[PDB]
Protein backbone atom coordinates (compact mmCIF):
# COMPACT_ATOMS: atom_id res chain seq x y z
CA UNK A 1 0.00 0.00 0.00
CA UNK A 2 1.04 3.61 -0.39
CA UNK A 3 1.90 5.23 2.96
CA UNK A 4 1.11 8.93 3.47
CA UNK A 5 3.03 10.92 6.12
CA UNK A 6 2.49 14.50 7.23
CA UNK A 7 4.63 17.16 8.97
CA UNK A 8 4.36 18.96 11.34
CA UNK A 9 1.94 17.13 13.67
CA UNK A 10 0.53 20.52 14.73
CA UNK A 11 1.20 24.19 14.09
CA UNK A 12 0.10 27.51 15.54
CA UNK A 13 0.15 30.69 13.47
CA UNK A 14 -1.02 34.22 14.28
CA UNK A 15 -4.21 35.59 12.77
CA UNK A 16 -3.57 36.67 9.19
CA UNK A 17 -0.19 34.93 8.87
CA UNK A 18 0.69 32.19 6.38
CA UNK A 19 0.36 28.53 7.35
CA UNK A 20 1.91 25.72 5.32
CA UNK A 21 1.76 21.99 5.92
CA UNK A 22 3.56 19.10 4.23
CA UNK A 23 2.63 15.68 2.93
CA UNK A 24 4.71 12.87 1.47
CA UNK A 25 3.68 9.73 -0.43
CA UNK A 26 5.94 6.65 -0.24
CA UNK A 27 5.68 6.20 -4.05
CA UNK A 28 5.01 8.66 -6.85
CA UNK A 29 1.35 9.42 -7.47
CA UNK A 30 2.05 11.29 -10.74
CA UNK A 31 0.55 9.33 -13.64
CA UNK A 32 2.65 10.00 -16.73
CA UNK A 33 -0.14 9.46 -19.30
CA UNK A 34 -2.36 12.38 -18.22
CA UNK A 35 0.28 14.24 -16.14
CA UNK A 36 -2.07 14.24 -13.11
CA UNK A 37 -0.99 13.97 -9.47
CA UNK A 38 -3.54 11.79 -7.66
CA UNK A 39 -3.48 13.72 -4.36
CA UNK A 40 -6.26 15.44 -2.38
CA UNK A 41 -6.44 17.64 0.74
CA UNK A 42 -9.32 17.74 3.23
CA UNK A 43 -10.33 19.94 6.17
CA UNK A 44 -12.14 18.41 9.16
CA UNK A 45 -13.70 20.37 12.00
CA UNK A 46 -14.88 18.71 15.22
CA UNK A 47 -18.07 16.72 14.77
CA UNK A 48 -18.08 17.03 10.96
CA UNK A 49 -16.95 14.79 8.08
CA UNK A 50 -13.81 15.76 6.14
CA UNK A 51 -14.43 18.51 3.55
CA UNK A 52 -12.58 18.41 0.22
CA UNK A 53 -10.33 21.46 -0.39
CA UNK A 54 -7.87 20.56 -3.20
CA UNK A 55 -7.60 17.71 -5.72
CA UNK A 56 -5.10 16.83 -8.49
CA UNK A 57 -2.61 18.28 -5.93
CA UNK A 58 -3.27 21.88 -7.02
CA UNK A 59 -6.91 22.28 -8.21
CA UNK A 60 -9.11 24.15 -5.73
CA UNK A 61 -12.59 22.72 -5.15
CA UNK A 62 -15.48 25.07 -5.95
CA UNK A 63 -16.75 27.03 -2.95
CA UNK A 64 -13.34 26.83 -1.25
CA UNK A 65 -11.93 30.30 -0.41
CA UNK A 66 -8.94 31.20 -2.55
CA UNK A 67 -6.60 31.64 0.43
CA UNK A 68 -6.27 27.80 0.20
CA UNK A 69 -3.86 26.42 -2.41
CA UNK A 70 -1.77 23.33 -3.05
CA UNK A 71 1.32 22.29 -4.96
CA UNK A 72 3.85 19.50 -5.10
CA UNK A 73 5.91 17.02 -7.09
CA UNK A 74 4.99 13.38 -7.52
CA UNK A 75 5.87 12.55 -3.89
CA UNK A 76 6.06 15.73 -1.77
CA UNK A 77 3.11 18.08 -1.39
CA UNK A 78 2.26 21.32 0.39
CA UNK A 79 -1.02 22.88 1.46
CA UNK A 80 -0.73 26.63 2.08
CA UNK A 81 -3.20 28.99 3.72
CA UNK A 82 -2.06 32.44 2.67
CA UNK A 83 -3.76 34.36 5.55
CA UNK A 84 -4.98 32.19 8.44
CA UNK A 85 -8.52 33.01 9.58
CA UNK A 86 -10.08 32.13 12.93
CA UNK A 87 -12.57 29.76 11.27
CA UNK A 88 -9.70 27.81 9.65
CA UNK A 89 -8.72 25.97 12.86
CA UNK A 90 -9.20 22.27 12.07
CA UNK A 91 -7.31 19.05 11.31
CA UNK A 92 -6.04 18.86 7.71
CA UNK A 93 -5.50 15.53 5.92
CA UNK A 94 -3.86 14.54 2.66
CA UNK A 95 -4.85 11.43 0.74
CA UNK A 96 -3.72 9.51 -2.34
CA UNK A 97 -6.26 8.12 -4.83
CA UNK A 98 -3.62 6.58 -7.13
CA UNK A 99 -3.65 2.88 -6.11
CA UNK A 100 -5.88 0.56 -4.09
CA UNK A 101 -6.34 0.85 -1.14
CA UNK A 102 -6.75 4.64 -1.10
CA UNK A 103 -4.89 5.91 1.99
CA UNK A 104 -4.87 9.03 4.19
CA UNK A 105 -2.15 10.92 6.03
CA UNK A 106 -2.31 11.10 9.85
CA UNK A 107 -3.50 14.73 9.91
CA UNK A 108 -1.97 18.06 10.91
CA UNK A 109 -3.80 20.16 13.51
CA UNK A 110 -3.77 23.90 12.69
CA UNK A 111 -4.40 26.40 15.49
CA UNK A 112 -4.38 30.17 16.04
CA UNK A 113 -1.67 31.79 18.16
CA UNK A 114 -3.18 34.67 20.17
CA UNK A 115 -2.70 36.69 23.35
CA UNK A 116 -2.93 35.10 26.78
CA UNK A 117 -6.46 35.11 28.22
CA UNK A 118 -7.18 34.05 31.79
CA UNK A 119 -10.19 31.77 32.41
CA UNK A 120 -13.38 32.97 34.02
CA UNK A 121 -13.97 30.35 36.76
CA UNK A 122 -17.46 29.23 37.90
CA UNK A 123 -18.43 26.45 40.31
CA UNK A 124 -21.80 24.64 40.42
CA UNK A 125 -23.05 22.63 43.43
CA UNK A 126 -25.08 19.46 42.79
CA UNK A 127 -28.74 20.03 42.08
CA UNK A 128 -31.32 18.90 44.62
CA UNK A 129 -32.72 16.61 41.92
CA UNK A 130 -29.41 14.73 41.59
CA UNK A 131 -28.96 14.53 45.37
CA UNK A 132 -32.41 12.93 45.65
CA UNK A 133 -31.31 10.32 43.10
CA UNK A 134 -28.34 9.38 45.35
CA UNK A 135 -25.22 11.10 43.90
CA UNK A 136 -23.53 14.52 43.92
CA UNK A 137 -21.63 16.05 40.99
CA UNK A 138 -19.76 19.33 41.51
CA UNK A 139 -18.84 21.14 38.30
CA UNK A 140 -15.96 23.58 37.87
CA UNK A 141 -16.10 25.60 34.63
CA UNK A 142 -13.12 27.43 33.08
CA UNK A 143 -14.50 29.58 30.26
CA UNK A 144 -12.75 31.11 27.21
CA UNK A 145 -9.04 31.01 28.07
CA UNK A 146 -5.72 30.84 26.14
CA UNK A 147 -3.42 28.95 25.88
CA UNK A 148 -4.82 25.45 26.38
CA UNK A 149 -2.68 24.36 29.34
CA UNK A 150 -4.62 24.55 32.61
CA UNK A 151 -4.63 22.63 35.88
CA UNK A 152 -7.71 22.17 38.06
CA UNK A 153 -7.53 20.73 41.56
CA UNK A 154 -10.40 19.71 43.84
CA UNK A 155 -10.34 20.18 47.62
CA UNK A 156 -13.04 18.92 50.01
CA UNK A 157 -12.64 20.46 53.50
CA UNK A 158 -9.12 21.35 52.28
CA UNK A 159 -8.23 17.72 51.49
CA UNK A 160 -6.85 17.07 47.99
CA UNK A 161 -9.12 14.82 45.93
CA UNK A 162 -7.76 12.15 43.59
CA UNK A 163 -9.39 9.46 41.49
CA UNK A 164 -12.94 10.88 41.67
CA UNK A 165 -12.95 13.64 39.02
CA UNK A 166 -12.85 13.84 35.21
CA UNK A 167 -12.41 16.73 32.82
CA UNK A 168 -12.82 17.55 29.15
CA UNK A 169 -11.87 20.46 26.92
CA UNK A 170 -13.39 22.06 23.83
CA UNK A 171 -11.45 22.57 20.66
CA UNK A 172 -10.31 26.10 19.84
CA UNK A 173 -13.30 28.39 19.35
CA UNK A 174 -13.87 29.34 15.71
CA UNK A 175 -14.47 33.04 16.53
CA UNK A 176 -12.33 34.09 19.53
CA UNK A 177 -9.72 31.31 19.36
CA UNK A 178 -10.05 30.36 23.06
CA UNK A 179 -10.63 27.05 24.87
CA UNK A 180 -13.06 26.07 27.63
CA UNK A 181 -12.74 23.35 30.28
CA UNK A 182 -15.26 21.43 32.38
CA UNK A 183 -14.27 19.36 35.44
CA UNK A 184 -16.73 17.19 37.40
CA UNK A 185 -16.14 15.86 40.91
CA UNK A 186 -18.57 13.02 41.74
CA UNK A 187 -19.39 11.77 45.27
CA UNK A 188 -22.02 9.54 46.81
CA UNK A 189 -24.85 11.45 48.45
CA UNK A 190 -23.69 10.16 51.87
CA UNK A 191 -20.12 11.34 51.28
CA UNK A 192 -21.30 14.75 50.06
CA UNK A 193 -23.36 15.31 53.20
CA UNK A 194 -20.29 14.49 55.36
CA UNK A 195 -18.30 17.59 54.35
CA UNK A 196 -18.84 21.34 54.17
CA UNK A 197 -16.35 23.23 51.96
CA UNK A 198 -16.08 22.29 48.26
CA UNK A 199 -13.37 24.08 46.29
CA UNK A 200 -11.99 24.23 42.75
CA UNK A 201 -8.43 25.57 42.39
CA UNK A 202 -7.31 26.82 38.95
CA UNK A 203 -3.75 27.48 37.74
CA UNK A 204 -3.30 29.16 34.34
CA UNK A 205 -0.60 31.26 32.69
CA UNK A 206 -3.00 34.23 32.65
CA UNK A 207 -3.45 34.03 36.43
CA UNK A 208 -0.94 35.79 38.69
CA UNK A 209 -1.44 32.87 41.10
CA UNK A 210 -4.05 30.09 41.52
CA UNK A 211 -7.69 31.19 41.72
CA UNK A 212 -10.08 29.30 44.01
CA UNK A 213 -13.86 29.13 43.66
CA UNK A 214 -15.68 27.46 46.53
CA UNK A 215 -18.99 27.19 48.31
CA UNK A 216 -20.30 25.87 51.62
CA UNK A 217 -22.77 22.98 51.36
CA UNK A 218 -26.31 24.20 51.97
CA UNK A 219 -25.35 27.86 52.25
CA UNK A 220 -25.49 31.04 50.15
CA UNK B 1 -24.17 19.42 -4.42
CA UNK B 2 -25.05 15.80 -3.73
CA UNK B 3 -26.67 14.96 -0.38
CA UNK B 4 -25.75 11.74 1.43
CA UNK B 5 -28.04 10.78 4.32
CA UNK B 6 -26.84 7.94 6.56
CA UNK B 7 -29.09 5.74 8.67
CA UNK B 8 -28.81 2.60 10.76
CA UNK B 9 -28.23 1.66 14.39
CA UNK B 10 -24.83 2.39 15.89
CA UNK B 11 -24.74 -0.15 18.73
CA UNK B 12 -23.78 -3.68 17.63
CA UNK B 13 -23.10 -6.73 19.82
CA UNK B 14 -19.76 -8.56 19.39
CA UNK B 15 -19.90 -11.21 16.62
CA UNK B 16 -23.10 -9.74 15.12
CA UNK B 17 -23.62 -7.69 11.94
CA UNK B 18 -23.43 -3.94 11.42
CA UNK B 19 -25.90 -2.64 8.81
CA UNK B 20 -25.87 0.96 7.54
CA UNK B 21 -27.51 2.63 4.56
CA UNK B 22 -26.57 5.77 2.61
CA UNK B 23 -29.47 7.44 0.75
CA UNK B 24 -28.40 9.52 -2.26
CA UNK B 25 -30.01 12.81 -3.39
CA UNK B 26 -28.95 14.80 -6.43
CA UNK B 27 -27.12 12.02 -8.32
CA UNK B 28 -27.69 8.39 -9.30
CA UNK B 29 -26.13 5.37 -7.58
CA UNK B 30 -25.54 3.96 -11.09
CA UNK B 31 -23.73 7.04 -12.46
CA UNK B 32 -20.92 6.27 -14.88
CA UNK B 33 -18.84 9.07 -13.36
CA UNK B 34 -19.00 8.26 -9.63
CA UNK B 35 -18.09 5.53 -7.16
CA UNK B 36 -19.79 5.00 -3.80
CA UNK B 37 -17.43 4.40 -0.87
CA UNK B 38 -17.41 3.66 2.86
CA UNK B 39 -14.69 5.10 5.15
CA UNK B 40 -14.11 4.64 8.89
CA UNK B 41 -12.38 6.91 11.39
CA UNK B 42 -11.17 6.15 14.90
CA UNK B 43 -8.66 7.75 17.30
CA UNK B 44 -6.43 4.67 17.05
CA UNK B 45 -6.38 4.24 13.26
CA UNK B 46 -7.25 7.63 11.70
CA UNK B 47 -9.13 7.62 8.40
CA UNK B 48 -9.26 4.25 6.61
CA UNK B 49 -10.94 3.21 3.35
CA UNK B 50 -13.21 0.14 3.61
CA UNK B 51 -14.72 -0.43 0.17
CA UNK B 52 -16.65 0.86 -2.82
CA UNK B 53 -19.20 -0.16 -5.42
CA UNK B 54 -19.56 1.38 -8.89
CA UNK B 55 -21.30 0.77 -12.22
CA UNK B 56 -19.34 0.81 -15.52
CA UNK B 57 -21.86 -0.97 -17.83
CA UNK B 58 -21.79 -3.58 -15.01
CA UNK B 59 -21.61 -3.51 -11.20
CA UNK B 60 -18.16 -3.78 -9.62
CA UNK B 61 -16.91 -3.74 -6.04
CA UNK B 62 -13.57 -3.44 -4.23
CA UNK B 63 -12.92 -4.10 -0.53
CA UNK B 64 -9.98 -3.46 1.83
CA UNK B 65 -8.03 -6.52 2.88
CA UNK B 66 -8.69 -5.85 6.58
CA UNK B 67 -12.43 -6.55 6.03
CA UNK B 68 -12.34 -9.04 3.13
CA UNK B 69 -14.74 -11.90 3.76
CA UNK B 70 -16.85 -9.86 6.21
CA UNK B 71 -17.96 -6.85 4.12
CA UNK B 72 -20.62 -6.35 1.45
CA UNK B 73 -21.55 -3.02 -0.17
CA UNK B 74 -24.67 -3.32 -2.31
CA UNK B 75 -26.42 -0.71 -4.48
CA UNK B 76 -30.20 -0.36 -4.50
CA UNK B 77 -31.28 1.24 -7.79
CA UNK B 78 -34.98 1.53 -6.92
CA UNK B 79 -34.32 3.42 -3.67
CA UNK B 80 -31.19 5.25 -4.98
CA UNK B 81 -28.99 4.14 -2.09
CA UNK B 82 -26.11 1.85 -1.19
CA UNK B 83 -25.57 -0.07 2.02
CA UNK B 84 -22.82 -1.38 4.28
CA UNK B 85 -22.87 -4.85 5.82
CA UNK B 86 -19.99 -5.81 8.12
CA UNK B 87 -20.23 -9.26 9.71
CA UNK B 88 -18.71 -10.70 12.89
CA UNK B 89 -17.76 -7.35 14.40
CA UNK B 90 -15.29 -7.12 17.30
CA UNK B 91 -14.38 -4.08 19.46
CA UNK B 92 -11.68 -3.30 16.90
CA UNK B 93 -14.48 -2.22 14.55
CA UNK B 94 -15.70 0.58 16.86
CA UNK B 95 -15.41 3.85 14.88
CA UNK B 96 -17.25 6.61 13.02
CA UNK B 97 -18.42 5.28 9.62
CA UNK B 98 -18.81 7.61 6.61
CA UNK B 99 -20.30 7.10 3.19
CA UNK B 100 -18.85 9.30 0.45
CA UNK B 101 -19.02 10.02 -3.29
CA UNK B 102 -15.83 9.53 -5.29
CA UNK B 103 -16.03 11.86 -8.32
CA UNK B 104 -14.57 10.01 -11.33
CA UNK B 105 -15.16 12.56 -14.12
CA UNK B 106 -11.71 12.81 -15.76
CA UNK B 107 -10.18 9.48 -14.79
CA UNK B 108 -13.26 7.23 -15.07
CA UNK B 109 -11.86 4.87 -12.42
CA UNK B 110 -10.38 7.25 -9.81
CA UNK B 111 -11.05 10.59 -8.16
CA UNK B 112 -11.27 12.44 -4.83
CA UNK B 113 -14.06 12.15 -2.22
CA UNK B 114 -16.08 15.29 -2.94
CA UNK B 115 -19.26 14.72 -0.85
CA UNK B 116 -19.65 12.96 2.51
CA UNK B 117 -22.39 11.61 4.72
CA UNK B 118 -22.74 12.99 8.24
CA UNK B 119 -21.12 9.94 9.90
CA UNK B 120 -22.52 7.18 12.14
CA UNK B 121 -20.82 6.39 15.45
CA UNK B 122 -20.71 2.58 15.75
CA UNK B 123 -20.10 1.06 19.21
CA UNK B 124 -19.38 -2.67 19.46
CA UNK B 125 -20.54 -3.67 22.95
CA UNK B 126 -22.77 -6.21 24.68
CA UNK B 127 -24.18 -3.58 27.07
CA UNK B 128 -27.77 -2.30 26.81
CA UNK B 129 -28.83 1.21 25.86
CA UNK B 130 -29.64 3.61 28.71
CA UNK B 131 -31.10 7.09 28.46
CA UNK B 132 -29.59 10.01 30.37
CA UNK B 133 -30.77 11.85 33.42
CA UNK B 134 -30.57 15.62 32.98
CA UNK B 135 -29.76 17.92 35.90
CA UNK B 136 -29.58 21.73 36.00
CA UNK B 137 -26.41 23.76 36.55
CA UNK B 138 -28.14 26.77 38.04
CA UNK B 139 -26.70 30.28 37.65
CA UNK B 140 -25.61 31.77 40.96
CA UNK B 141 -23.41 34.56 42.37
CA UNK B 142 -18.81 40.59 35.59
CA UNK B 143 -22.21 41.33 34.10
CA UNK B 144 -22.39 37.78 32.67
CA UNK B 145 -23.67 34.57 34.27
CA UNK B 146 -22.97 30.94 33.41
CA UNK B 147 -25.59 28.22 33.51
CA UNK B 148 -25.89 24.78 32.00
CA UNK B 149 -27.13 21.26 32.37
CA UNK B 150 -25.44 17.98 33.18
CA UNK B 151 -26.28 14.99 30.97
CA UNK B 152 -25.39 11.96 33.07
CA UNK B 153 -25.29 8.15 32.90
CA UNK B 154 -26.21 7.28 29.32
CA UNK B 155 -25.06 4.61 26.88
CA UNK B 156 -23.96 4.52 24.10
CA UNK B 157 -22.78 7.79 22.54
CA UNK B 158 -23.93 10.28 21.15
CA UNK B 159 -26.36 12.80 22.68
CA UNK B 160 -27.33 16.14 21.18
CA UNK B 161 -28.05 19.26 23.25
CA UNK B 162 -29.79 22.46 22.12
CA UNK B 163 -30.89 25.50 24.12
CA UNK B 164 -34.36 27.07 23.91
CA UNK B 165 -35.30 24.69 21.06
CA UNK B 166 -32.42 25.98 18.94
CA UNK B 167 -32.96 29.74 19.37
CA UNK B 168 -29.90 30.16 21.63
CA UNK B 169 -26.50 29.40 20.07
CA UNK B 170 -24.11 32.24 21.01
CA UNK B 171 -21.88 31.41 23.97
CA UNK B 172 -22.86 27.72 24.16
CA UNK B 173 -20.12 25.18 24.94
CA UNK B 174 -21.05 21.49 24.76
CA UNK B 175 -18.10 19.46 26.00
CA UNK B 176 -16.82 16.05 24.90
CA UNK B 177 -18.33 13.24 26.95
CA UNK B 178 -16.25 11.20 29.38
CA UNK B 179 -16.66 7.49 30.10
CA UNK B 180 -17.18 6.91 33.84
CA UNK B 181 -16.06 3.92 35.93
CA UNK B 182 -19.65 2.63 35.73
CA UNK B 183 -19.26 2.24 31.96
CA UNK B 184 -21.78 5.05 31.27
CA UNK B 185 -21.01 8.43 29.68
CA UNK B 186 -21.47 11.92 31.10
CA UNK B 187 -21.20 15.38 29.54
CA UNK B 188 -21.98 19.01 30.31
CA UNK B 189 -23.36 21.83 28.16
CA UNK B 190 -23.02 25.42 29.41
CA UNK B 191 -23.93 28.88 28.14
CA UNK B 192 -23.02 32.39 29.29
CA UNK B 193 -25.77 35.02 29.33
CA UNK B 194 -26.30 38.53 30.76
CA UNK B 195 -27.02 38.59 34.50
CA UNK B 196 -29.84 41.08 33.95
CA UNK B 197 -31.67 38.49 31.82
CA UNK B 198 -31.96 35.87 34.58
CA UNK B 199 -35.11 37.30 36.15
CA UNK B 200 -37.09 37.24 32.91
CA UNK B 201 -35.60 35.10 30.13
CA UNK B 202 -36.19 31.37 30.54
CA UNK B 203 -33.44 28.85 29.74
CA UNK B 204 -34.24 25.24 28.81
CA UNK B 205 -31.87 22.61 27.51
CA UNK B 206 -33.25 20.09 25.00
CA UNK B 207 -31.44 16.74 25.24
CA UNK B 208 -31.94 13.96 22.66
CA UNK B 209 -30.51 10.43 22.99
CA UNK B 210 -31.62 8.60 19.86
CA UNK B 211 -30.28 5.09 20.77
CA UNK B 212 -32.76 4.97 23.66
CA UNK B 213 -35.44 7.20 22.07
CA UNK B 214 -35.10 9.53 25.07
CA UNK B 215 -35.89 13.23 24.84
CA UNK B 216 -35.73 15.49 27.91
CA UNK B 217 -36.25 19.23 28.33
CA UNK B 218 -34.84 20.67 31.56
CA UNK B 219 -35.57 24.19 32.77
CA UNK B 220 -32.51 25.81 34.37
CA UNK B 221 -33.47 28.56 36.78
CA UNK B 222 -31.63 30.53 39.48
CA UNK B 223 -31.97 28.72 42.79
CA UNK B 224 -33.61 30.59 45.65
CA UNK B 225 -32.43 30.49 49.25
CA UNK C 1 -25.54 -11.33 -33.42
CA UNK C 2 -23.27 -11.68 -36.47
CA UNK C 3 -19.97 -10.87 -34.74
CA UNK C 4 -17.30 -13.02 -33.12
CA UNK C 5 -14.10 -12.30 -31.21
CA UNK C 6 -10.63 -13.82 -31.62
CA UNK C 7 -8.56 -13.67 -28.42
CA UNK C 8 -5.01 -14.47 -27.33
CA UNK C 9 -6.31 -18.03 -26.84
CA UNK C 10 -4.74 -19.89 -23.92
CA UNK C 11 -1.29 -18.66 -22.94
CA UNK C 12 1.29 -19.56 -20.33
CA UNK C 13 3.83 -17.12 -18.93
CA UNK C 14 6.72 -17.10 -16.48
CA UNK C 15 6.44 -15.54 -13.05
CA UNK C 16 7.85 -12.01 -13.01
CA UNK C 17 7.37 -11.44 -16.75
CA UNK C 18 4.99 -9.62 -19.08
CA UNK C 19 1.97 -10.81 -21.05
CA UNK C 20 -0.16 -9.30 -23.82
CA UNK C 21 -3.94 -9.68 -23.87
CA UNK C 22 -5.65 -9.00 -27.20
CA UNK C 23 -9.13 -9.33 -28.67
CA UNK C 24 -10.50 -8.53 -32.13
CA UNK C 25 -14.19 -8.27 -32.99
CA UNK C 26 -14.83 -9.15 -36.63
CA UNK C 27 -17.96 -9.74 -38.75
CA UNK C 28 -19.98 -6.65 -37.76
CA UNK C 29 -19.86 -2.93 -38.56
CA UNK C 30 -21.44 -2.16 -35.17
CA UNK C 31 -20.54 0.72 -32.89
CA UNK C 32 -18.06 -0.35 -30.21
CA UNK C 33 -18.99 1.84 -27.25
CA UNK C 34 -16.55 0.50 -24.66
CA UNK C 35 -14.39 -2.53 -23.95
CA UNK C 36 -14.16 -3.72 -20.33
CA UNK C 37 -11.11 -5.80 -19.44
CA UNK C 38 -11.58 -8.07 -16.40
CA UNK C 39 -9.30 -10.32 -14.41
CA UNK C 40 -11.84 -12.92 -13.27
CA UNK C 41 -14.46 -10.71 -11.63
CA UNK C 42 -12.24 -7.64 -11.05
CA UNK C 43 -12.21 -4.64 -13.41
CA UNK C 44 -8.74 -4.22 -14.97
CA UNK C 45 -9.31 -1.33 -17.39
CA UNK C 46 -11.83 0.21 -19.76
CA UNK C 47 -11.23 1.53 -23.27
CA UNK C 48 -14.06 3.98 -24.02
CA UNK C 49 -14.60 5.13 -27.60
CA UNK C 50 -15.20 8.79 -26.67
CA UNK C 51 -12.94 9.17 -23.61
CA UNK C 52 -10.08 6.71 -24.21
CA UNK C 53 -8.29 4.35 -21.82
CA UNK C 54 -8.67 4.28 -18.03
CA UNK C 55 -6.75 1.91 -15.72
CA UNK C 56 -8.15 0.72 -12.39
CA UNK C 57 -6.27 1.94 -9.29
CA UNK C 58 -5.75 -1.75 -8.47
CA UNK C 59 -3.55 -2.12 -11.58
CA UNK C 60 -2.09 1.30 -12.50
CA UNK C 61 1.47 0.35 -11.57
CA UNK C 62 1.58 -2.72 -13.84
CA UNK C 63 -1.11 -2.48 -16.60
CA UNK C 64 -0.60 -0.45 -19.78
CA UNK C 65 -2.54 -0.16 -23.06
CA UNK C 66 -0.97 -1.74 -26.13
CA UNK C 67 0.51 -3.14 -28.15
CA UNK C 68 -2.35 -2.98 -30.61
CA UNK C 69 -5.89 -2.88 -29.23
CA UNK C 70 -5.04 -4.78 -26.07
CA UNK C 71 -3.26 -4.66 -22.72
CA UNK C 72 0.13 -5.52 -21.28
CA UNK C 73 0.01 -6.94 -17.75
CA UNK C 74 3.46 -6.72 -16.13
CA UNK C 75 5.15 -8.14 -13.00
CA UNK C 76 3.14 -11.34 -13.19
CA UNK C 77 2.30 -13.24 -10.01
CA UNK C 78 1.07 -16.80 -9.64
CA UNK C 79 -2.29 -15.45 -8.43
CA UNK C 80 -2.76 -13.82 -11.86
CA UNK C 81 -3.51 -17.34 -13.13
CA UNK C 82 -7.10 -17.75 -14.27
CA UNK C 83 -9.73 -16.36 -16.60
CA UNK C 84 -9.61 -12.97 -18.32
CA UNK C 85 -12.42 -11.26 -20.21
CA UNK C 86 -12.77 -8.64 -22.93
CA UNK C 87 -16.38 -7.45 -22.83
CA UNK C 88 -17.38 -5.52 -25.96
CA UNK C 89 -20.30 -3.10 -25.55
CA UNK C 90 -21.81 -2.51 -28.97
CA UNK C 91 -24.61 -0.60 -30.69
CA UNK C 92 -27.07 -1.97 -31.71
CA UNK C 93 -25.68 -5.48 -31.60
CA UNK C 94 -25.45 -5.81 -27.81
CA UNK C 95 -22.77 -7.34 -25.58
CA UNK C 96 -20.12 -9.71 -26.89
CA UNK C 97 -17.69 -11.18 -24.39
CA UNK C 98 -14.37 -12.86 -25.19
CA UNK C 99 -12.40 -15.19 -22.94
CA UNK C 100 -8.69 -15.75 -22.35
CA UNK C 101 -7.04 -18.16 -19.94
CA UNK C 102 -3.60 -17.42 -18.49
CA UNK C 103 -1.36 -19.74 -16.47
CA UNK C 104 1.64 -18.28 -14.64
CA UNK C 105 4.52 -20.77 -14.35
CA UNK C 106 7.79 -20.59 -12.39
Amino acid sequence: DIVMTQSPDSLAVSLGERATINCKSSQTVLYSSNNKKYLAWYQQKPGQPPNLLIYWASTRESGVPDRFSGSGSGTDFTLTISSLQAEDVAVYYCQQYYSTPFTFGPGTKVEIKRTVAAPSVFIFPPSDEQLKSGTASVVCLLNNFYPREAKVQWKVDNALQSGNSQESVTEQDSKDSTYSLSSTLTLSKADYEKHKVYACEVTHQGLSSPVTKSFNRGEC
Amino acid sequence: EVQLQQSGPGLVKPSQTLSLTCAISGDSVSSNSAAWNWIRQSPSRGLEWLGKTYYRFKWYSDYAVSVKGRITINPDTSKNQFSLQLNSVTPEDTAVFYCTRESTTYDLLAGPFDYWGQGTLVTVSSASTKGPSVFPLAPSSGGTAALGCLVKDYFPEPVTVSWNSGALTSGVHTFPAVLQSSGLYSLSSVVTVPSSSLGTQTYICNVNHKPSNTKVDKKVEPKSC
Amino acid sequence: MTGTIETTGNISAEKGGSIILQCHLSSTTAQVTQVNWEQQDQLLAICNADLGWHISPSFKDRVAPGPGLGLTLQSLTVNDTGEYFCIYHTYPDGTYTGRIFLEVLE
